[PDB]
């Protein structure tokens, strides 16, 4: 029943595409996933079969001679989907045993039919054509949002060691409070016997001044630190916006891919999926 | 600004003045009075004020205050302007000075040119950091004493290093365009106090030294030689060294260009009294447990997830979230990846530990940890990375990391939908204000450290020991050698390069191909590959940077690559590598390593090197994945560069001061006109200490251009909302006029210029493989440099025009042209115009850049025809769109083609269009053949964090612009066949009856 379909109408066989297209089906899949491929015109062989096993894309070239194929001589399968269909149900330990897997995944390129059925070529062209403008739509949605969360960022920045900026300077403003409670305790007794109240008073307006701008400083990094409080929650509130959006763009893009490879077989003009573009 | 919160300080504002016998004496001031002048007037008032008495002299007091970096600033230059202090407050305070007044001015020195305050280091309580920064100096050490391993002349070749080539060989179609392999070249000399300029037209060979012409310029012939030395007219470009002329970049492009080579003669003497001979000096900061070795631990490696402080997701949207791990060796996982159980986003708590199929003495040197939270949404479901995180498994003195750990984690780059991010920086973010996650690793009674090389031969030897190399392998050897980078090898392919890992050492270069054959999750084959390496022969520089990306991690591998570029890269290429070298520091597991250190050393024997490798470093200071490594490579550059470090501050200075003058006017006159934006600038710029500043300093985009006095007259704003600023400055060489009289340069503050540095720099290289090869196929690579966060500066290209500005009828174009050279150089400019425009045509074409138009296109007044503003590039618009089809970004309209057909009306058939063909033909199969270059140059920009570079599918476009799957006639075909596509069948094919 199985072996004598032909290699064409097998669900793993996608010809000619390339190894960066079999790189985005097999990313993050489990171990067995698989699918076959034409091989670069430029190398010898038939075809390469591309398997998951601990997380890596294991490439694994099949041969040709003289109406058979193989991993190496001597070739010994009638056909590709022999072999395929071999290792469906014998570990591929028996080719390689630092390879313990069995062929357990293929990757249907009739997979497309089971998020979509729909048939006529213009009812998939139309329906691409909006969740490509719903994905667009959600695609700029998502850069906006991007670039308030870099410009928050930044400001954030700039508060945060306009803070240690004004620490500093606090800091500074009560050593010049010591600087100026050291230098007087001796300075004003003496003024204190013989009662000249007369400097005490301008010492004081002074030393007044100097407890006044202390105050209002502290008042300004007082505001600042209500404003970072402000901003870094607009900042969180915002990565939570994008990571709503995430989910729903990733799926968008997967189901309009989806629907563009179905609409690449029937090979639709490129000129129309343009306009439907 | 120039004071917090605000852009530009009033004409007058007060300050309080904080004298140290308690006082606060506040000061009516101006913005550019400076500190001697406040000073002055402030002990004036200080007698007004109690308690005087106790003050001394102001010669006894210095200034102090605090800075916009929270910095605790001593102000010893007090004729600096108070509008260039810094002041985070108009506040001075008035101590007494004391300490290393020389350590503390160069420390505020650096700290200016870094864009961090040195101190900042000091409280860097990581010993990696501590470290890194006392062994580096012993690299500067090394530096300025090989600047004065033969004195005067080592000084000299320090700051005005010989521009040349790599090779002297001329290209056959280089050396043709001498007369008889012969130079005509003009030289001058200054005369009397009057010094004007006076020719002594030479006709001298090409192969000659400076010695040779320095000897004919006077029509005791090694008499007077050594007592003069050659300068170029126009620049600060000096021909110090025994180079044939022709190796010089300025007589080669002259030979090239067909202008007429104009040198200086100047006394020796002369030159090197000019140069400063600047010191160097050492700055301030100049368990008996038995440890285990790794292999002695008979346990498979198991890691523990406690708990995240916190996610931002909105918990009406997301299901669950998890934490993602993996163990990978550079870019490929080691073993499977392992996910945490799902939890609610309300309380992100696992503790739960981690099994990996790894037994721990297999785990490579180079192995990570690499984490995310993740986030999920028929069973169908979504999956998101919130935020990630990468760990070095072994610290930067081999041990094994064990017990908890905190790790902050890092925003997921724009555009990146990897749960992992193995290509991002290892270690925790410094901001502290962001999601936390706790781990556990085991602890194992002691301290575990990686076997020393020794050990590890041991076990090689142990390894191997419990044949004619056939003529069938020997081709195959062959065919493997000659994929690309990213050609994936197979798993037959993997066994046989193993096989015969030892045959490979007869054919070196495949040395990345048998790397990837390597398992390297075992211990037995890592050992046995450390030897190979250990004896391999060196490779050439483009290829041993191949093992400089993010897929060899491994020290030895990338030891043996920094070796093959100490032996065998000149200035010349590293130059011309830069961007890459400078990049790829950024997936060194460590601080410390053998390219930082050799990079240092270039860069601190080579002014123009060290020139731009400030600048690449301090673009990316905003950047804090790379801010406390390239903060700490800057503070040892500026340490030890000498008196660069003086000129390299001025340009700082500048760059800072038309940042803020662009802030202003991109927020605070948004709706301002045009009009009054520029009157706003000119009075601006017009204040002294603008001009002090914009006056006078060495052009970013070239140190050897001065720039002198801005033509403020002719400087303008520009149409874009960006508003970049067009400068003029007066080349102030007293030869300036025969080189240029005014530099214009676009400073753009708003737009991100690395793509366009980065396309920039691959059509120069494009341009030297088809000159290597005797295709001039001249193209146009002018001056881009990023110099921080989407701030960077573009030179001008004089008389050129776009191609709307000719057309405001197909042949217009060739009409205009026409005129612009109407005579016997109509034909080197029809011809001119048809060079560029193939050039130009399979540059875009193979990168894949933003679709030209009439704007986009420019051509100057000699007919050469080039691009502009490339912005995006590998088809970066393949994102909103979803087709596969590769783009021809530059289409020749009948336009182009009347142009290159002379006039003819059947353009697209005749002997000129299929003359052009072929020149299109040649370079395209030229590049192919170097795409391993281009492949690899590309696979080091990966971590740049530029959205058009992330991943290896981004680099996989010129892999089929290029054709690499298949073969080179396929490749020529695809060409073709690409071309009449889009010029509509316009384009002849082989399918032409003739």
């Amino acid at each position: 029943m199985n072996n004598n379909m032909s290699l064409q109408d097998a669900e793993w066989y996608w010809g000619d595409i390339s190894r960066e297209e079999v790189n985005e089906k097999l990313r993050d899949t489990a171990d067995g996933t698989f699918l076959v491929r034409d091989a670069s015109t430029k190398m010898h062989g038939d075809y390469t079969l591309t398997l998951r096993k601990g997380g890596n894309n294991k490439l694994i070239k099949i041969f040709h001679r003289d109406g058979k194929y193989g991993f190496s001589d001597p070739l010994t399968f009638s056909s590709v989907v022999e072999l395929i269909n071999h290792y469906r149900n014998e570990s591929l330990a028996q080719y390689n045993p630092k390879l313990d897997v069995k062929l357990l995944y293929p990757v249907s390129k009739y997979q497309q039919d089971q998020v979509v059925k729909e048939d006529n070529i213009e009812a998939v062209g139309k329906k691409l054509h909006e969740y490509n403008t719903q994905f667009q739509e959600k695609s700029r949605e998502y850069d906006r949002l991007y670039e308030e969360y870099t410009r928050t960022s930044q400001e954030i920045q700039m508060k945060r060691t306009a803070i240690e900026a004004f620490n500093e300077t606090i800091k500074i403003f009560e050593e010049q409070c010591q600087t100026q409670e050291r230098y007087s305790k001796e300075y004003i007794e003496k003024f204190k016997r013989e009662g000249n109240e007369k400097e005490i008073q301008r010492i004081m307006h002074n030393y007044d001044k100097l407890k006044s701008r202390i105050s209002e400083i502290i008042d300004s990094r007082r505001r600042l630190e209500e404003d970072l409080k402000k901003q870094a929650a607009e900042y969180r509130e915002i990565d939570k916006r994008m990571n709503s959006i995430k989910p729903d763009l990733i799926q968008l893009r997967k189901t309009r891919d989806q629907y563009l490879m179905w609409l690449t077989q029937k090979g639709v003009r490129q000129k129309k999926l343009n306009e439907w573009l | 600004g120039e004071l917090w919160g605000i852009h530009l300080m009033p004409p007058r504002i007060l300050v309080e003045c904080l004298l140290p016998n308690g006082m606060i004496v506040t000061l009516e001031c101006l913005r550019e009075a400076t500190l001697i002048t406040i000073k002055h007037e402030l002990f004036k008032e200080a007698r007004k004020y109690p308690l005087h008495q106790l003050l001394q002299d102001e010669s006894s007091y210095i200034f102090v205050s605090v800075t916009q970096e929270a910095e605790r600033e001593e102000f010893f230059d007090e004729t600096r302007r108070l509008c260039d202090l810094r002041l985070f407050q108009p506040f001075l305070k008035v101590i007494e000075p004391v300490g290393n007044r020389e350590e503390k001015i160069l420390n505020r020195e650096i700290g200016f040119a870094i864009g961090m305050p040195v101190c900042e280091f000091d409280m860097v309580k990581d010993p990696e950091v501590q470290d890194f920064r006392r062994n580096i100096l012993n690299v500067c050490k090394e530096a300025v004493d090989l600047r004065d391993l033969n004195s005067p002349h080592s000084r000299a070749m320090y700051v005005y290093p010989p521009n040349v080539e790599s090779s002297p060989e001329l290209p056959k179609h280089i050396y043709n365009k001498l007369d008889k392999g012969q130079i005509i070249v003009v030289i001058w000399v200054i005369v009397s106090p009057n010094n004007d300029k006076q020719k002594y037209t030479l006709k001298i060979n090409h192969d000659c030294v400076p010695e040779q012409v320095i000897a004919e310029a006077i029509r005791c012939v090694l008499e007077y030689q050594g007592k003069y030395i050659l300068k170029v007219c126009g620049c600060d470009e000096y021909f110090l060294e025994k180079y044939p002329l022709s190796q010089y970049k300025y007589i080669r492009s002259c030979i090239m260009l067909g202008r007429m080579p104009n040198l200086m003669l100047m006394a020796k003497e002369s030159l090197y009294s000019q140069l400063p001979m600047d010191c160097f000096t050492m700055p301030s900061y100049s368990g008996e447990t038995s440890t285990k070795s790794l292999w002695v631990i008979n346990s498979a490696l198991r890691i523990k997830i406690l708990c995240a402080t916190y996610v931002n997701v909105n918990i009406r949207d997301i299901d669950k979230i998890y934490v993602r791990t993996g163990i990978y060796h550079g870019g490929e996982p080691l073993c499977d990846n392992v996910n945490t159980q799902r939890v609610p986003c309300s309380n992100p708590r696992w503790n739960e530990w981690l099994n990996y199929d790894i037994y721990i003495p297999d785990l490579p040197r180079a192995a990570r940890l690499c984490l995310s939270i993740c986030s999920v949404k028929g069973a169908k479901e979504e999956h998101c990375p919130l935020a990630w995180g990468n760990i070095n498994l072994f610290d930067y003195t081999d041990t094994l990391v064990s017990g908890k750990m905190a790790l902050n984690l890092w925003p997921v780059p724009h555009g990146l939908e990897d749960l992992l991010n193995p290509i991002g920086v290892t270690g925790s973010n410094p901001n502290k204000e962001t999601p936390c996650l706790e781990l556990e690793f085991d602890w194992f009674s002691s301290v575990v450290k990686f076997p020393d090389m020794s050990v590890i031969e041991e076990h090689a030897n142990w390894s191997v020991s419990r044949n004619e190399l056939r003529e069938n392998d020997k081709e195959q050897l062959k065919a493997i050698s000659t994929r690309d980078p990213l050609s994936e090898i197979t798993e037959q392919e993997k066994d046989f390069l193993w096989s015969h890992r030892h045959y490979c050492v007869t054919i070196p270069e495949i040395l990345p191909k048998l790397l990837l054959s390597v398992k390297w999750n075992s211990r037995d084959e890592v050992a046995q590959m450390y030897c190979l390496v250990k004896d391999w022969p060196p490779i050439k520089p483009e290829q041993a940077m191949e093992l400089l990306d993010c897929n060899y991690p491994d020290p030895m591998v990338r030891g043996f690559a920094v070796r093959c570029l100490e032996k065998y890269l000149t200035d010349d290429k590293l130059s011309q590598y830069l961007i890459q070298l400078v990049q790829v520091l950024k997936y060194e597991q460590y601080l410390d390593n053998l390219l930082v250190r050799f990079l240092l050393k270039k860069a601190l024997t080579n002014q123009r090197i060290g020139h731009f490798f400030f600048w690449h470093l301090k673009s990316e200071m905003h950047n804090k994945t790379v801010s406390q490594r390239f903060g700490l490579l800057l503070e040892s550059y500026c340490r030890a560069c000498g008196m660069y470090l003086k000129h390299l501050n001025r340009q700082v200075e500048a760059m800072e001061k038309l940042i803020n003058l662009t802030d202003i006017l991109k927020q605070e006159k948004k709706d301002e006109t045009q009009k009054v934006q520029m009157k706003f600038l000119v009075e601006q710029m017009r204040r002294p200490d603008f001009m002090d500043a914009l006056q006078g300093f060495l052009s970013p985009l070239n140190p050897a251009h001065q720039l002198g006095n801005l033509r403020l007259e002719e400087c303008r704003i520009m149409s874009s909302a960006k508003r970049p600023l067009w400068l003029n400055w007066e080349n102030p060489d007293i030869m300036s006029e025969l080189l240029f009289q005014n530099n214009e340069i676009i400073f753009k503050n708003g737009d991100d210029l690395r793509q366009d540095m980065l396309t920039l720099q691959i059509i120069r290289i494009m341009e030297n493989i088809w000159q290597n090869q005797g295709l001039d196929l001249r193209m146009l690579p002018y001056g881009c440099l990023s110099i921080g966060d989407c701030v960077g500066l573009i030179e001008v290209v004089r008389n050129s025009h776009t191609i709307m500005q000719i057309q405001c009828n197909s042949h217009t174009l060739h009409q205009w042209l026409k005129d612009k050279n109407k005579g016997e150089i109509y034909d080197a400019a029809i011809d001119l115009f048809t060079r560029s425009c193939a050039g130009y045509c399979v540059a875009t074409f193979i990168l894949g850049i933003g679709d030209r138009h009439n704007s986009n296109i420019m051509v100057k007044d000699d007919g050469q025809l080039f691009h502009i503003d490339f912005g995006h590039f590998l088809d970066h618009k393949k994102k909103k769109f979803g087709y596969k089809r590769e783009r021809v970004p530059f289409v020749l309209t009948q336009d182009f083609l009347i142009v290159i057909s002379k006039g003819a009306q059947e353009c697209t058939k005749t002997r000129e269009f299929e003359r052009f063909q072929e020149m299109c033909y040649k370079a395209y199969l030229a590049i192919r053949q170097h795409a391993n270059l281009f492949i690899n140059l590309f696979s080091m920009m990966l971590g740049s964090g530029m959205p058009e570079l992330q991943s290896f599918d981004d680099i996989a476009y010129i892999r089929k612009t290029l054709a690499l799957d298949k073969t080179e006639q396929e490749a020529l075909e695809y060409f073709m066949k690409q071309m009449n596509d889009a010029h509509h069948g316009g384009w002849t094919t082989k399918m032409d009856w003739i």
